[PDB]
């Protein structure tokens, strides 16, 4: 054992309170940089000219935001997709005005989070586990890539990336509806199905295992004290929960293989969230939601509005008001 | 003391007629014959003291002065408003459809 | 920013009162 | 309501002589107006020059006037500016410029009359929606 | 030399006016029977200075330097106009057209951003009388117009504008309007600035001149909402002079 | 004052992270 | 700023090298069952 | 006379003019100094200067 | 009256902080018994 090997063993040690890992050797610095830049910027960054029209948007607390309205504001549209590291600016004052912190944070963050995924694989290998938790995390990771990288690439600017704020996130959702009619896109409908049903099945599983917990405590103590960490036996009667739940609907609508039951819980929301991340990724290239505007017309040819035309009226309200000083020509093509 | 100069102008002849000193060039589509040739000439030769100085534009043709007389009743001149003529707003005022 | 004066006292007690409850309950659990 | 001959009656020339189209032609002109004109003219606006719509009242103050089928077939053969003072076949598809605007090659005089019929009928049906743009969608 | 967009793209040189050797100290003969024109005039600012503003004490306002934050986007160029010979021998430049304005934001100590419309719109600059030739001691002085930094369609964060926009503070339905007038009522400023151009290099061969300039003008006033700052711009210019 | 309040509460949460991880109840194999 | 550029260049490079070399240092054997 | 020297000659900057529960900056009290108004000379109807 | 607004948060914490300290110490004394 020499210097390199002692280090290699520390890095991949399964005795560290927090696993490090080769993926962690990248994740730790990139996440730290992003987290420190994000916190300073959120509190103190001065206004950022997000839309490139010399009209700065104040995102930080010290400049009169609160927790809900504050943000790290995306980098200037004048920058488009150009790389804007600190060293490319003439002064930090220039880097701040033009929104450099958003580039630094998102790049370090996306790098950091891709290696988090990798680190989940890595530790599972050292622990003797099956490897695929990192596959589940890939649904939220891709989702984040979609709003922070892909959608900017398709539209040619990080100025149309998702802002790092609570209200900025809403701005981003609203403008998206106007430009892509995302509600009418099947992949986002799959993501709603992803998350409603993931919440639905999460209550169902909690409610059902909780229902069939085996008495092991008295009325005064928490029932939680009837499980002991590491115990070999199960704390609940799955036969009984299948018996409740098979009758609630019918016998075959109900799982009786615990393995089949948990793979279903993993698979449902992960798939759904893959699809909505893909929906954001593809609407990045302007393949938008179904367009049924004026799809119904009468014998003479008058337009017979459906609910889709009513959506489109709201969409148009979003369209004409958003970024109200930034368009000189009549189509908003990116 | 603080007034919107554009609202003020709406209460003038500008609000009823084509102000040859102010109105964006697309308002000349309203009347047969004017657009785009004469409107460009009208706009280029800039401001006028009187509506009828438009007939003295150098190089007009006889067909053109006749069209212009046919429409003197649709024109007016008021003072030039910096806010309507700056930024090239007489050629493109941000309005499309 | 012209914010609410009572907002500070409402926020502070909102944190302080329920937190102290939990702290009282936890420390006397430990000492028995 | 339905599609009637009173609706399908449109000016044939500026002297007043009308012609009365049929269901089959109006649909042909909508189908050909799509193929040929909707890219810039969808809904009766003009995307590459919003100041100029296909509203029947705009085609009236055109020089030469255009609110009749002959006037329109002529525009589609040899188009001009609104005042008539210039020919714009170089930047506006027409039979004249069918070499640079291929979609115009395979059209016949009956096709052009279908397309004008459509244009002159469509505002009878939709009114302000035709040539209004997004306010009216 | 023949330089191409690809040689230049991305370097910062697109924002720089041409220069001449230190041997371009000739003299261009000006010929009264002739008409002349500036085929290109190019101004490249190098420093933006912004007048301080004392307290009540009427002490002293110095021009403090500023930090440019809007990058290499500041130069006026491609400007053309008639160089008239006048009867008192002087030369007068009357601008016609060009990229004669660039909006600019500089920062002051403390964090205040000062935007301004760096411009020479409708420039009319004249030399001294009885100028037979442009030498490396020839000066122009002139005045230009400075239109409002934003034009009439510009809408403020609450949707208010001059030619468009809400005419009131809609989020405060029943506030007293009196206290909000300066902000509810956009006004479009139009002002004048002064500029000295000092020819320091002449190429009589080609009729190329180059020197430095100094201009004074007002900053953005935000369509009437606050007072402008006095701003002083220094840089270099280059002009080619063709017979017209 | 409201800036200070937002940041104080943020900072309290970060300290809570530190203790919840490093001074957790250790899980025991019983 | 040039000083910053170079410091980040050197930093990133060094970490990037840990990651590669680390995985090359017989990472498939670093597991609790088959040391192979 | 520099205004900075005249401002020292003013009891409002005397640290012994305060109070235990009068909180905050001195500016919260007499206000933010903007200008020296001038040095004031009193005379009676006789032309005698008074102090 | 034109009373200082932080008077209130000052008074409330002056009371609550040391009171809670003592309550914490007392309660966990009594559950030692
Ligand atoms: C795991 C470590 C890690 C990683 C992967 C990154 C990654 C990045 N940083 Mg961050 N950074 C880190 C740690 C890290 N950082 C730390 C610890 C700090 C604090 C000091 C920072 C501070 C920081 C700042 C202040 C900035 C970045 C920026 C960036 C981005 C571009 C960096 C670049 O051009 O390098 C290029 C990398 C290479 C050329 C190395 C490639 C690897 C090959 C294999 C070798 C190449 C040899 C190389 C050229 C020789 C260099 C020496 C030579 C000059 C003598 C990228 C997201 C910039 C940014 O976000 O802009 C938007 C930026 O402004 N970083
Ligand atoms: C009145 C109740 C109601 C019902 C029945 C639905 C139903 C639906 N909504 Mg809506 N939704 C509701 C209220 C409701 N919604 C409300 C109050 C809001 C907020 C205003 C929304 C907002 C919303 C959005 C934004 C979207 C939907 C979508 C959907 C679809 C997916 C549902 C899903 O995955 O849920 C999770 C539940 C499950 C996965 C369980 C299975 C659900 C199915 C539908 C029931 C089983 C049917 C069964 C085969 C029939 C019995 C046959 C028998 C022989 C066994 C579905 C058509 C999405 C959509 O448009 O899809 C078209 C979509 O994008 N919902
Ligand atoms: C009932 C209404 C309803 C419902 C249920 C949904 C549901 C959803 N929408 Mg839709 N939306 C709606 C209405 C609705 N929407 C309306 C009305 C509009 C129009 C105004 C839209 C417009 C819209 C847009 C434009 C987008 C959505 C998206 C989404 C998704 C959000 C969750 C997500 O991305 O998870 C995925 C998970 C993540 C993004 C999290 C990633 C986490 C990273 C990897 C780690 C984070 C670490 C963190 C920083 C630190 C944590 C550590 C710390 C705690 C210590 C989801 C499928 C988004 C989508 O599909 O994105 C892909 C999207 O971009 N919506
Ligand atoms: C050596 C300590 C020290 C000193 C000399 C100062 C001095 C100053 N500070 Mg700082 N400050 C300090 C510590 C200190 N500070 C600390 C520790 C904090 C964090 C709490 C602050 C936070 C702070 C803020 C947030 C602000 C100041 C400000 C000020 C100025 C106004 C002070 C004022 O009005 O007080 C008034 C003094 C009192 C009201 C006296 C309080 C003492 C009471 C009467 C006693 C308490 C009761 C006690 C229990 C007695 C009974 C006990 C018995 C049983 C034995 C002044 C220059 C202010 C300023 O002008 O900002 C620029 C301002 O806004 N300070
Ligand atoms: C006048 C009149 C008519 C009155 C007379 C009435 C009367 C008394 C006479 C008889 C009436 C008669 C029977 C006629 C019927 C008429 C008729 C059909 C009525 C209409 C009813 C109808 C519309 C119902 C639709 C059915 C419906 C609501 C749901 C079906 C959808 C469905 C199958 C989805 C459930 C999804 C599913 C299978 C499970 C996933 C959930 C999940 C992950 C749970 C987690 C989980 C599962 C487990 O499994 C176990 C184990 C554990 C641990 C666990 O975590
Ligand atoms: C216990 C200790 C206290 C707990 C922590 C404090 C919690 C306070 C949370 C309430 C926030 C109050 C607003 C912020 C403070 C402030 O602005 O108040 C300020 C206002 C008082 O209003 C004051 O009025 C003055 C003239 O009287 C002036 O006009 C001031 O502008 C105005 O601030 O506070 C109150 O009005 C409190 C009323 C509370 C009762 C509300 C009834 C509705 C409740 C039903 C909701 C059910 C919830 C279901 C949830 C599950
Ligand atoms: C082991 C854990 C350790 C964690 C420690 C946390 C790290 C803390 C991060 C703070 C680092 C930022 C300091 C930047 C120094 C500013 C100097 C300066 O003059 O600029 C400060 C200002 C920035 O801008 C002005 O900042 C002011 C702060 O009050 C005001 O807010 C003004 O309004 C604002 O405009 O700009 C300048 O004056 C100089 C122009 C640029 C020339 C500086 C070259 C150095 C480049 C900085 C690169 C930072 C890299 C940080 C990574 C280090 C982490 C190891
Ligand atoms: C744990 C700490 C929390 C628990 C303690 C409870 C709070 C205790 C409150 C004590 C302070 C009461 C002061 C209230 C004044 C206030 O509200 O105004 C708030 C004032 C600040 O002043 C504010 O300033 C503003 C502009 O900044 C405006 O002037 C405001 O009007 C003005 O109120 O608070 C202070 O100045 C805090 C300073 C405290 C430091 C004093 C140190 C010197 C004295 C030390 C002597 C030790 C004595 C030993 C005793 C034995
Ligand atoms: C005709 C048109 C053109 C062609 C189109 C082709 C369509 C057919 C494609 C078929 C797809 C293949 C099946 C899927 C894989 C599978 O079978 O899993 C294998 C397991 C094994 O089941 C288990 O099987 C076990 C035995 S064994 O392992 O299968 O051998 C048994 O022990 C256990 O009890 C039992 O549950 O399946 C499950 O556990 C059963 C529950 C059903 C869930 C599986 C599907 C995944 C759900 C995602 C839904 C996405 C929603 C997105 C959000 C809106
Ligand atoms: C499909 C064959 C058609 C038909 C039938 C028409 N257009 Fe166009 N159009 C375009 C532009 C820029 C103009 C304005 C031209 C100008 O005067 O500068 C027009 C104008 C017309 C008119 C005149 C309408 C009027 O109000 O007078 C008419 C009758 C007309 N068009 C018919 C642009 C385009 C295109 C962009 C490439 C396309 C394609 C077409 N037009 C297609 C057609
Ligand atoms: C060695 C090692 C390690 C460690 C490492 C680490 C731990 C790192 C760290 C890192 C770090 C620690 C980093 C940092 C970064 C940061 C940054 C980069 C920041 C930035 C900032 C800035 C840039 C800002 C600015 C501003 C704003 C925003 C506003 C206001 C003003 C100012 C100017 C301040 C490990 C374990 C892996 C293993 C291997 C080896
Ligand atoms: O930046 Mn942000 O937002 Ca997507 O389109 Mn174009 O751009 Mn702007 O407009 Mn709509
Ligand atoms: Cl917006
Ligand atoms: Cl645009």
């Amino acid at each position: 054992a020499n210097l390199w090997e002692r280090f290699c063993n520390w890095v991949t040690s399964t005795d560290n309170r927090l696993y490090v890992g080769w993926f962690g050797v990248i994740m730790i610095p990139t996440l730290l940089a992003a987290t420190i830049c994000f916190v300073i910027a959120f509190i103190a960054a001065p206004p950022v000219d997000i839309d490139g029209i010399r009209e700065p948007v104040s995102g930080s607390l010290l400049y009169g935001n609160n927790i809900i309205t504050g943000a790290v504001v995306p980098s200037s549209n004048a920058i488009g997709l150009h790389f804007y590291p600190i060293w490319e600016a003439a002064s930090l004052d220039e880097w701040l005005y033009n929104g450099g912190p958003y580039q630094l944070i998102i790049f370090h963050f996306l790098l950091g989070a891709s290696c988090y995924m990798g680190r989940q694989w890595e530790l599972s290998y050292r622990l003797g586990m099956r490897p695929w938790i990192c596959v589940a995390y890939s649904a939220p990771l891709a989702s984040a890539f979609a709003v922070f990288l892909i959608y900017p690439i398709g539209q040619g600017s990080f100025s149309d990336g998702m802002p790092l704020g609570i209200s900025g996130t809403f701005n981003f959702m609203i403008v998206f509806q106007a430009e892509h009619n995302i509600l009418m896109h099947p992949f986002h409908q799959l993501g709603v199905a992803g998350v409603f049903g993931g919440a639905l099945f999460c209550a169902m599983h909690g409610s059902l295992v909780t229902s069939s917990l085996i008495r092991e405590t008295t009325e005064t103590e928490s029932a939680n004290y009837g499980y002991k960490f590491g115990q070999e036996e199960e704390t609940y009667n799955i036969v009984a929960a299948h018996g409740y739940f098979g009758r609630l609907i019918f016998q075959y609508a109900s799982f009786n293989n615990s393995r089949s039951l948990h793979f279903f819980l993993a698979a449902w929301p992960v798939v759904g969230v893959w699809f909505t991340a893909l929906g954001i990724s593809t609407m990045a290239f302007n393949l938008n939601g179904f367009n049924f505007n004026h799809s119904v017309i009468d014998a003479k040819g008058n337009v017979i509005n459906t609910w889709a035309d009513i959506i489109n009226r709201a969409n148009l309200g979003m369209e004409v008001m958003h970024e109200r000083n930034a368009h000189n020509f009549p189509l908003d093509l990116a | 003391e603080l007034v919107n100069v554009v609202d003020e102008k709406l209460g003038t002849a500008y609000g009823e007629k084509i102000d040859l000193n102010n109105t964006n060039i697309a308002a000349f589509i309203q009347y047969r014959g004017l657009y785009p040739t004469l409107a460009k000439l009208i706009v280029k030769n800039a401001p006028y003291e009187s509506v009828e100085d438009v007939l003295n534009i150098p190089g007009l043709t006889e067909r053109q002065k006749q069209i212009l007389r046919e429409n003197l009743e649709h024109f007016t001149v008021t003072e030039v408003e910096t806010a309507l003529v700056e930024g090239g707003d007489r050629y493109n005022n941000g309005l499309y459809k | 920013m012209e914010v609410n004066q009572l907002g500070l006292i409402a926020t502070a007690l909102f944190v302080l009162v329920p937190s102290v409850f939990l702290i009282i309950l936890y420390v006397q659990t430990e000492s028995q | 309501a339905e599609l009637t001959p009173e609706v399908l009656t449109v000016p044939l020339n500026s002297e007043g002589k009308t012609i009365t189209l049929t269901e089959k032609q109006y649909l042909e002109g909508k189908r050909l107006f799509q193929y040929a004109c909707a890219s810039c003219h969808v809904g009766g606006i003009t995307k590459t020059n919003p100041s100029l719509d296909l509203r029947t009242e705009t085609l009236a103050l055109a020089t030469p006037p255009r609110d009749n089928i002959e006037g329109l077939v002529d525009y589609m053969k040899n188009p001009t500016t609104y005042d008539g003072e210039q020919e714009i076949a170089e930047v506006h598809p027409s039979l004249r410029s069918a070499d640079i605007f291929p979609k115009m090659r395979n059209l016949t005089e009956k096709d052009l009359v279908a397309i004008a019929g459509h244009i002159l009928v469509e505002p009878k049906i939709l009114g302000d929606k035709w040539g209004g743009g997004k306010v009216y969608y | 030399q023949t330089l191409t967009y690809d040689d230049i793209v991305g370097t910062g040189l697109a924002n720089k006016c041409p220069t001449l050797d230190d041997t371009a100290r000739g003299a261009y003969p000006i010929d009264s029977s002739q008409t002349y024109r500036i085929a290109r005039l190019c101004l490249q600012p190098t420093t933006f200075l912004v007048k301080e503003e004392p307290k009540n004490k009427r002490q002293e306002a110095e021009f403090v330097p500023t930090k440019l934050v809007t990058r290499e986007t500041t130069s006026l160029d491609q400007i053309q106009g008639e160089l008239k010979v006048n009867s008192d021998g002087s030369l007068t430049f009357v601008e016609e057209d060009g990229i004669d304005f660039q909006p600019v934001t500089v920062q002051m100590a403390g964090g205040e951003r000062i935007p301004l419309l760096f411009t020479v719109k409708n420039l009319v600059a004249s030399t001294q009388p009885n100028v037979t030739s442009i030498t490396t001691s020839t000066d122009f002085k002139g005045e230009f117009n400075v239109p409002s930094y934003r034009t009439a369609n510009f809408l403020d964060p609450k949707g208010r504008g001059l030619a468009s926009g809400y005419d009131s503070a809609i989020a405060l339905p029943q506030a007293k309007e009196e206290e909000l007038a300066r902000a509810n009522v956009k006004r479009f400023s139009l002002t004048k600035g002064q500029i000295s151009l000092n020819v320091a290099k002449v190429d009589g061969r080609t009729g190329e001149i180059a020197g430095t300039f100094e201009s004074e003008q007002l900053s953005d006033d935000d369509m009437g909402a606050h007072e402008p700052h006095e701003v002083k711009i220094q840089g270099v210019f280059y002009a080619s002079i063709e017979p017209a | 004052m409201e800036t200070i309040t937002y940041v104080f509460i943020f900072a309290c949460i970060i300290a809570l992270f530190f203790f919840a991880i490093f001074f957790r109840e250790p899980p025991r194999i019983t | 700023m040039e000083t910053l550029k170079i410091t980040v260049y050197i930093v990133v490079t060094f970490f990037v090298l840990l990651f590669v070399f680390g995985f090359l240092s017989g990472d498939p054997a670093r597991n609790p069952k088959r040391k192979d | 006379i520099p205004e900075k020297l005249a401002f020292y000659d003013y009891i409002g900057n005397n640290p012994a003019k305060g109070g235990l529960f009068r909180t905050g900056p001195m500016n919260k009290g007499d206000g933010i100094a903007q200008a020296w108004k001038g040095h004031a000379v009193f005379r009676n109807k006789e032309g005698e200067e008074l102090f």
